[PDB]
């Protein structure tokens, strides 16, 4: 399972 | 950037007149993903026309498969037809086969 | 998924005391938060732990103890003031649906300070 | 005296009138910013989060109907309406999407 | 038997003017594409893209569709936010990628970890092997450093780098072994090519192979011909497997001089042709 992603 | 694509265009088996084969082009090095292709049959557009979904390579560009079934013949000829931003005019590959 | 069983707490000034919280969760990393409401109103930003970090949250007065396999998260406040009356919440991130930014909370644990 | 500015701070609301609530953000370091409410037994409870101006939502809780709407960077906006019960509003905001610590404004009181 | 890899590709390619912003994730285990996922669709959903995904229930397609619905959302505010870091106006349309994933050797550890992202197809920010610092590639990266050092975001990548990603790999590899694992023998032979001159074409392909790395060399008794050897880039027959050749110009009547070596995974021995 993938991440979980924040902004830049 | 503005990558140029890379096409290629074969069957999936080896060709034998009279024999349905499925016919391949095979797009990559591109970028943007944004692209036209078109498969042609004796200069005329190939009605149903089955593409792969996208996918990009570690070095950022994008390839994508485009097929349709087919069947040889000794005079037939087939092409692929690309356009992309990153060329002025469309980039045309004939089958070839012997490649 | 937050449960704070005590409603209520009153020590003395210099006291120590232990808020506990309970949470489910069965996300593999996670996030734990505790706030303090003032008579005021105002909601305001303590310590947390990250599930993922191994040691205990310290900071100021403030201490937690995070149990991981007990799934308990108590705000223990060394040596009281006046000051630290007030109403103490514990919170989990728990989103789903397009949350966004849903932090989960517990009823609060009031506490009191006597001079 | 947070990173927010919530006003009203209380605000009366008579039997079938809509009101609205205004939050600024002062830091724009922490551009997610979302409505919470707090019932009159003091339990907390996420409402919305929106992140980007244009960003509008509807949600209806027993108690109260709400439409909120990131209307700027630096603004959000929330109309309540239909409240049978007193209740406060807090704007938070937090630097991120996923574990980041959210912060409170001071609230809009709403009384009935 | 050595090391694997789960990677996820992410891109997100905004088209103003038309509506959102089109979003895709796809997963693979060591290059086999098993999961994909694509908002420009109907009821957008987490799909198997492998069959023996299948055993996967309704709860892992619940919570991978809900993370990717998130991802969706940080994309599409880092299309905007970066507009704004490079001046650009928002009638264009503009990339974000990312290669998300680890590495991972035979014991079951950690190798490497990957957390790269390019925007318009250039690199913009890496994370480094220590997984604990990032790398920019410009000014505008610089920003997006400096707040991920501040949140502490290697750190919850870290975590997921090592937990997560590796454990979800060791299942991802027991349940689709016999697919991932398998190895298909590339079908080789010589062709014959002349054009009416005193020289002719020998070209020697390798069909039907999987996995798709494979190495062809022509010799000369002895001489891998590099350099005076035409082949193409290994593509996809469109079924599974693999094709590729190599040619190489020889004399006329020097034919039975040349040797194709074919180098594949499935081949017990390397194999060994000539024109026939």
């Amino acid at each position: 399972i993938n991440f979980d992603f924040n902004t830049i | 950037i503005q990558k140029t694509p890379q096409i290629q265009v074969y069957s999936r088996h080896p060709p034998e007149n009279g024999k349905p084969n499925i016919l391949n082009c095979y797009v990559t090095q591109f970028h943007p993903p944004h692209i036209e292709i078109q498969m042609l049959k004796n200069g005329k557009k190939i009605p149903k026309v089955e593409m792969s979904d996208m996918s990009f390579s570690k070095d950022w560009s994008f390839y994508i498969l485009a097929h349709t079934e087919f069947t040889p013949t000794e005079t037939d000829t087939y092409a692929c037809r690309v356009k992309h931003d990153s060329m002025a005019e469309p980039k045309t590959v004939y089958w070839d086969r012997d490649m | 998924k937050v449960t704070q069983t005590q409603t209520s707490i009153s020590v003395m000034e210099k006291t120590t005391v232990t808020m506990d919280c309970v949470y489910e969760t069965q996300d593999s990393s996670y996030f734990l938060f505790w706030y303090k409401q003032t008579a005021s109103g105002e909601i305001v930003f303590l310590i947390r732990q990250d599930s993922y970090k191994k040691e205990n949250a310290t900071v100021g007065h403030y201490s937690l103890n995070f149990q991981k396999p007990k799934s308990s998260i108590g705000l223990i406040i060394t040596a009281t003031q006046i000051e630290d009356s007030a109403v103490y919440f514990c919170a989990m991130r728990g989103d789903y649906g397009g949350s966004g930014n849903k932090l989960i909370f517990g009823t609060g644990t009031l506490l009191s300070v006597k001079p | 005296v947070t990173l927010l500015e919530q006003n009203p701070r209380w605000r009366l609301v008579p039997r079938g009138q809509a009101v609205n609530l205004r939050c600024i953000l002062k830091n724009s370091q922490y551009p997610w910013m979302s409505w919470y409410q707090q019932d009159l037994q003091k339990q907390l409870q996420w409402l919305f989060t929106l992140r980007s101006p244009g960003d509008k939502e509807v949600k209806s809780l027993p108690g109260a109907d709400y439409l909120a709407t990131r209307v700027t960077d630096t603004e959000l906006r929330l109309q309540v309406a239909n409240m049978s019960q007193g209740r406060t509003l807090y704007c938070t905001c937090s630097a991120d999407r996923v574990g980041n610590t959210l912060y409170f404004g001071e609230g809009s009181r709403l009384i009935v | 038997m050595g090391p694997h890899s789960l990677r996820y590709f992410v891109t997100a390619v905004s088209r103003p003017g038309l509506g959102e912003p089109r979003y895709m994730e796809v997963g693979y285990v060591d290059d086999t594409e098993f999961v994909r996922f694509d908002s420009d669709a109907e009821n957008p959903r987490y799909e198997p893209r492998a069959r023996w995904m299948e055993q996967e229930g309704p709860e892992y397609w619940e919570r991978e569709t809900q993370k990717a619905k998130g991802n969706e959302q940080s994309f599409r505010v880092d299309l905007r936010t970066l507009l704004g870091y490079y001046n650009q106006s928002k009638g264009g349309s503009h990339t974000i990628q990312v290669i998300s994933g680890c590495e991972v050797g035979s014991d079951g550890r950690l190798l490497r970890g990957y957390q790269q992202y390019a925007y318009d197809g250039c690199d913009y920010i890496a994370l480094n092997e220590d997984l604990k610092t990032w790398t920019a590639a410009d000014m505008a990266a610089l920003i997006t450093k400096h707040k991920w050092e501040q949140a502490g975001e290697a750190e919850r990548l870290r975590a997921y780098l090592e937990g997560t990603c590796v454990e979800w790999l060791r299942r991802y590899l027991k349940n689709g072994n016999a697919t991932l694992l398998r190895t298909d023998s590339p079908k080789a032979h010589v062709t014959h090519h002349s054009r009416p001159e005193d020289k002719v074409t020998l070209r020697c392909w390798a069909l039907g192979f999987y996995p798709a790395d494979i190495t062809l060399t022509w010799q000369l008794n002895g001489e891998e011909l590099i350099q005076d050897m035409e082949l193409v880039e290994t593509r996809p027959a469109g079924d599974g497997t693999f094709q590729k050749w190599a040619s190489v110009v020889v004399p006329l009547g020097k034919e039975q001089y040349y040797t194709c070596h074919v180098y594949h995974q499935g081949l017990p021995e390397p194999l060994t042709l000539r024109w026939e």
